[PDB]
This record gives structure tokens, C-alpha cells and sequence, in this order.
């Protein structure tokens, strides 16, 4: 069934699963035309496919060219996502294919389900969680490779950097969703928080800064503050 | 005009013949039904006065033999049987007609309802859906499940309707996933019409049979099948024009005939609103949409 707070530890067990988020697959800027009408120009997108246990991010870049000459792009995008996820599963050895794929938006269920009819044993599941994966394009190095791509391309990132060396998956995921929730609620503040101290660098092979355990608690506390705050500022409390 | 004689009516029962029905009291001197129109399939059905649970009945065609009804006090139901001795059958019927112990199938002459509800229904096809090859007539009741219901437990007593499943490899061509899911014309025209049903008449006959089993027995898996077969057409962008016109007529009379009080359980709000207002064929069911909106606007 659907994935919610009650069955949250199932993510870190030893059944392979992937979250698929499609919120950044079809991205546009909206602008005025010379005739004073409105028009969209698509920009590069990405599928966020994530193993929550390992941190493996299979980042499929959706080059604007895939949209050329197509109608009903918001609908196509769901199918395109499903086709790309399906191709991914088929490319992985059997022992690495997911037992479950969990979609962050219910509109992806049917597209994925139809694309995966060949895999009756892979459960396609929604979730009730309001997960912040849309904020993945506020991670500078992910946005960079999406915006630079000149063709379709798959890029691999470990979204937890080296954290699993020191913490559990349950804690790595909880940090990731706190970071991304913060970035989604106020990107400037969130980023300021992460970078204020120039002595803490992001290794070339990482996405996030090399905080010590203690620095991560401070950071994590500051992100919680930010999220409470922005919530007040939003609801005046 | 043909006759279904009853040996007797030992238990109080409501007897349906096609869309008609009448009350028989316990040990009332009833000996059957006469003047049944030749040329159509028919259904005779039963709901006991005591146990309104289990509507049941028999699909038959009087051209395929001489049939009578006899109560079975061990199995507790009105059973249909064939009389092979044709002289014995004529003699029995004539005696009962002379003594006027029979109800007259009460067709009004202007009335084409039954024809319009059974236009494509053919006994031979019924017998493939209800497998009991030693009899020329077919038994259906409220509780029989369909082949596809069993796939989601007694196979001999099932309704072997054609399985329709919109999220199946049969329905979806590899590489046309989105195309085939959003426009089911491939599945209608190639898989089902050309491949399985052969023509639109056999397709329409299953659909009318499913509808009739749903209405007369409240057979749930029958209603599911009727709705699926409507949806598959309504969700195909490419449908022969003659099929849409006949579909509109078929459904029109189904909807006309449905009891007003049973609409809440026999009609699937989602399928109907989709078919009438969202689907490719939303503008192609003019008679069906007009009766639906004047008779069941609540559903819409
Ligand atoms: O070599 C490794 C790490 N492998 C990854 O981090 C990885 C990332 C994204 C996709 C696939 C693999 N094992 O410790």
C-alpha cells in the first residue's frame, strides 16, 4: 500500500527499493512574446531516482530536446519518467533490481505500472509523505550538471557523501530530508547556513560540506530553526 | 409461440420471464408460461419468497428443444430440464393449456424492448460463457464469480467472460505504453475485435449478456464485465462508426430498462462520467447521454 509515517523504517531494511521523484522532469520558464501573449521555454530537467538505504542517486538528465514537437508535455513527462525508470531497472543485474519502487506523486503510479508490466514482482507504491525531493535542484552540483547537459545523460551521485561511514541510513535519510526541506522552504537562508564558514569545504567528490559530527548537529539544529521560522513568517506565529 | 410448462409450484416464488415477472403462491395451481416469442433467447428466473437470497435462473432458446421446470425438493430449487419425448411434451402442454393453468408471455405489440436488449445474444455464445455442455440451457445465479474474479474458486461454476484488463501485456504493446494506455483502439480493434471476438456482433452479445446477468441476478462480476466492455470502446479513439451508433442504441435500452431503484449499485459513476464526458467518444452516445442525464442526473 501507500507509504506513510507508520511504516517509515521499511525504507532502511534490506529489500532494495527506489524512490522516484518526477517533479523536475519538465521545467519551464514562462515569458511574454513580442505579441504580448505568453509562452513557455523548456529547460533541462532530471528524474530523481534514489536508493534510501545506500544513498545512490541515479540522476537521469532530461534534455529539452526530448520535448521537441510533442504535445501535452506535463502528461508526456510522467510517461517519459516511467520509461526512463523502466530502462534503468532493465539495465541493472537481477540481484540489483528494486523489489519496490515508491513514487513521490500518485500521478506516476499508472505510467510506471504500465511500463513495468514485465516486472510483476516489483511493487509500485505511492506515499503520503510530503518529501522534499523537488529541492534536489537547489543542490549546486546537481543543478550544474543538469543545466550544462547538451544531450540526454545519466549522472550518478551518492547523495549521502561519506555519511554512512559514521551514521545509519535512517539518520542519513533524515538529515537529507531536513536539508532538502530547508532548501525548499528558504533556499538562501539554507545555503547561507551550509556555507557560512569558509573553512568547511565540499570535497570535489561530494555534494555537501565536510562537517564533523558536532558541526552536523549544529547545522541540523539551524535547519530546524529555519524551518520553524519560515513557518511562522508564513503563518504569522 | 412456445411453452415452458412447470410440473408444479410447491414453494412460493417470484418468477421472472425476460423483463416480466409475477408472483406464484405456495402450491398455487401454476403450470408454466406460454406464447413465448420464438426467435430470441430468453431467461426464466426465480426468487423464493422465503430466501430472497440467490436470484437464479436459466437462459434458453425454445428452438433448441422442449424445456420444462420442476421443483427439486432435495436441492431446493426450480430446475430446468429437457423433455426428449416430443409427443409426451406436446400432450403435457396441450392438457395444461386446455385447463388454462399457464401465464401468457405478455408482449405488447409495439414493444421491441427484449429484442433490443438481446439483439446480439446467441445461445451458442452463452453456453461458452456458462460451461455445462450436457444441457442446452444455461444456469446463472447471483453468486457465480467470473474467470477474472477467480484470478484475483470453483471453476466449473464460473462465468467465463472474456478477460479485459487495461493494465496487462495483452492490452499494451511494448514501446507503445503511453499510446496504448491512453488510447485503447489497438486493444479494442486488433486484440479483442479481430483477435478474440472476431466481429462486433459477438462483442456486443457478450456485453448485452453481462448487462442482463447483472440486472436480473445482481451478479457483480457481470456488472464489472459490462462496464469494462463499455469503457474499452469509450476509451478507444478509433472505433468504426457503425459500432458507436449501435453501442448508443444498445446502452440506451439497457439504461431505459434498468429499475430506477437499482441504479445505485448497477451503475459505476466513474465509468459513466468518464465515458459520457471525458472519453474520446464523449460526443458519440447521444441517445445514451440524453436518457442518462434525464433519468440518473444524480450519478453525473
Ligand atoms: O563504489 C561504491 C559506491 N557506489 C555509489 O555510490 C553509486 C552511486 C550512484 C549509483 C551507483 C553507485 N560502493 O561503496
Amino acid at each position: 500500500g501507500a507509504m506513510n509515517s507508520s511504516n517509515y523504517a521499511e525504507l532502511f531494511n534490506n529489500d532494495i527499493k527506489l524512490f522516484v521523484d518526477d517533479t523536475n522532469v519538465y521545467r519551464v520558464t514562462v515569458h511574454k512574446t513580442f505579441e504580448g501573449n505568453v509562452a513557455t521555454k523548456a529547460i533541462n530537467g532530471c528524474i530523481f531516482t534514489l536508493n534510501p538505504k545506500t544513498g545512490h542517486l541515479f540522476l537521469k538528465i532530461i534534455h529539452t530536446s526530448v520535448w521537441a514537437g510533442q504535445k501535452r508535455l506535463s502528461q508526456l513527462a510522467k510517461w517519459k519518467t516511467a520509461e526512463e525508470v523502466s530502462a534503468l531497472v532493465r539495465s541493472l543485474p537481477k540481484e540489483e533490481q528494486p523489489k519496490q519502487i515508491i513514487v513521490t506523486r500518485k500521478a506516476m503510479l499508472d505510467p510506471l505500472e504500465v511500463h513495468m508490466l514485465d516486472f510483476p514482482n516489483i511493487a509500485i507504491r505511492p506515499t503520503e509523505l510530503r518529501l522534499p525531493f523537488s529541492a534536489a535542484m537547489s543542490i549546486d552540483k546537481l543543478s550544474d550538471v543538469v543545466m550544462k547537459a547538451t544531450e540526454p545523460q545519466m549522472v550518478l551521485f551518492n547523495i549521502y557523501d561519506d555519511w554512512l561511514d559514521r551514521i545509519s541510513s535512517y539518520t542519513a535519510f533524515s538529515r537529507l530530508t531536513l536539508l532538502l526541506r530547508a532548501l525548499k522552504t528558504n533556499e538562501e537562508s539554507a545555503k547561507m547556513i551550509l556555507l557560512s564558514d569558509p573553512t568547511i569545504t565540499i570535497k570535489s567528490y561530494h555534494l555537501w560540506p565536510s562537517f564533523t559530527d558536532e558541526q552536523w548537529i549544529t547545522i541540523e539544529s539551524q535547519m530546524r530553526d529555519l524551518i520553524l521560522t519560515e513557518y511562522g513568517r508564513k503563518y504569522n506565529v | 409461440m412456445n411453452t415452458v410448462p412447470f410440473t408444479s409450484a410447491p414453494i412460493e416464488v417470484t418468477i421472472g420471464i425476460d423483463q416480466y415477472s409475477f408472483n406464484v403462491k405456495e402450491n398455487q395451481p401454476f403450470h408454466g408460461i406460454k406464447d413465448i416469442p420464438i426467435g430470441h433467447v430468453h431467461v426464466i428466473h426465480f426468487q423464493h419468497a422465503d430466501n430472497s437470497s440467490m436470484r437464479y435462473g436459466y437462459w434458453f432458446d425454445c428452438r433448441m428443444g422442449n424445456f420444462y421446470i420442476q421443483y427439486d425438493p432435495k436441492d431446493g430449487l426450480y430446475k430446468m430440464m429437457e423433455e426428449r419425448d416430443g409427443a409426451k411434451f406436446e400432450n403435457i402442454v396441450h392438457n395444461f393449456k386446455e385447463r388454462q393453468m399457464m401465464v401468457s408471455y405478455p408482449k405488447i405489440d409495439e414493444d421491441d424492448t427484449w429484442y433490443n436488449l438481446t439483439e446480439f445474444v446467441q445461445m451458442d455464445k452463452i453456453r461458452k460463457i456458462v460451461r455445462k455442455d450436457e444441457n442446452q440451457f444455461s444456469y446463472v445465479d447471483s453468486s457465480m464469480t467470473t474467470v477474472q474474479e477467480n484470478e484475483l474458486s470453483d471453476p466449473a461454476h464460473s462465468l467465463n467472460y472474456t478477460v479485459i484488463n487495461f493494465k496487462s501485456r495483452e492490452a499494451i504493446r511494448p514501446g507503445h505504453e503511453m499510446e496504448d494506455f491512453l488510447d485503447k483502439s489497438y486493444y479494442l480493434n486488433t486484440v479483442m475485435l479481430q483477435g478474440i471476438f472476431k466481429n462486433s456482433s459477438n462483442y456486443f452479445g457478450e456485453l448485452q449478456f453481462a448487462f442482463l446477468n447483472a440486472m436480473f441476478f445482481g451478479n457483480y462480476g457481470s456488472s464489472l464485465q459490462w462496464h469494462a466492455m463499455i469503457e474499452l470502446i469509450c476509451s478507444s479513439a478509433t472505433v468504426p462508426k457503425h459500432m458507436l451508433d449501435k453501442l448508443d442504441e444498445i446502452l440506451y435500452y439497457q439504461i431505459k430498462t434498468l429499475p430506477e431503484q437499482y441504479s445505485d449499485i448497477l451503475l459505476n459513476e466513474r465509468v459513466w462520467n468518464i465515458c459520457l464526458y471525458s472519453s474520446f467518444q464523449k460526443n458519440s452516445l447521444h441517445n445514451t447521454e440524453k436518457i442518462m442525464e434525464n433519468k440518473y442526473p444524480e450519478l453525473l
